[PDB]
């Protein structure tokens, strides 16, 4: 049993730690995708519509 | 005096057969029994801490 427990806990703290990791990388990606698409005119925004 | 000796007779043996297998039996199954409540209260015990951790 404390070894299953022990692994239980090893084993979640790393899957969050790595849950964490994407969340950062997340972030600092999305922070971008904003300042980017603070810089569309219409011409970009037509160009969204016909795509979509 | 036959039949009186016959009653001393079965006295005895009614006693070596039935008197003393009925303490044995009841000494085994007080023994088996302390066994058994070991056993489970050690196995409760480890589930029990199995549940917690």
């Amino acid at each position: 049993a404390e070894a299953e427990a022990a692994s239980v806990r090893m084993r979640g703290e790393a899957e969050a730690f790595a849950i964490g990791a994407r969340a950062r990388a997340e972030a600092e990606q999305m922070a971008k995708k904003a300042e980017a698409f603070q810089l569309y005119q219409e011409a970009a925004q037509l160009d969204m519509l016909l795509e979509k | 005096a036959v039949e009186a000796q016959e009653i001393l007779r079965t006295d005895k043996e009614l006693i070596a057969t039935v008197r003393r297998p009925a303490e044995a039996e009841a000494h085994r199954i007080q023994q088996i029994a302390e066994g058994e409540k070991v056993k489970q209260v050690l196995l409760a015990q480890a589930e029990a801490e199995k549940i917690r951790k």
